[PDB]
């Protein structure tokens, strides 16, 4: 498990 | 070091959602990394037992806001975020589950927000599974604790 960019929605 | 910790009461309910393959997602308010310092918020799903990857899932993830101090700081922030849902059993040694995330200046997500919630945020899809609220006090007087430390 690593980190990431995410948007919402 | 700015910490703040996210009181989500009511998490019974939450959990109940999501078995009802109900969508859970939540914002936290905004807090200060310091004053002077960064105004950040978390966002934290429960996701869906019927969700491709994932399914099952605690999702956690770090937003910029604007803040009162924006036009004095560096962007985009740098630095390090440590996640932590902390464990409330009574036990020492205490067993949190923590990720620690490092800031890179190369990202979008934490450059100088233009509008009130950033919608670009930073964290982990698969924070922590479910199961595994059920394997230790992590939910106490139906509160659930998220720690948010941040390091620049």
């Amino acid at each position: 498990h690593g980190p990431e960019e995410n948007e919402y929605k | 070091n700015g910490i703040y910790i996210w009181k989500i009461g009511n998490f019974g309910m939450h959990l109940k959602c999501q078995e009802e393959e109900k969508p859970v997602v939540i914002h936290s308010p905004g807090f200060y990394t310091g004053k002077p310092g960064y105004k950040l918020c978390m966002r934290l799903h429960l996701q869906l037992p019927t969700a491709q990857r994932c399914a099952n899932y605690i999702s956690l993830f770090v937003h910029t806001m604007q803040g009162e101090y924006d036009s004095h700081l560096p962007w985009p922030f740098q630095g390090t975020i440590r996640l932590t849902i902390l464990d409330q059993s009574e036990a020492p040694v205490r067993q949190n589950h923590e990720e620690i995330m490092d800031a890179k200046p190369e990202l979008l997500a934490f450059q100088r927000p233009t509008i009130p919630r950033n919608p670009k945020g930073f964290g982990y899809v698969t924070f922590m599974h479910l199961e595994a609220l059920r394997q230790r006090t992590f939910i106490k007087d139906d509160t659930l604790l998220v720690r948010c430390e941040v390091s620049t």
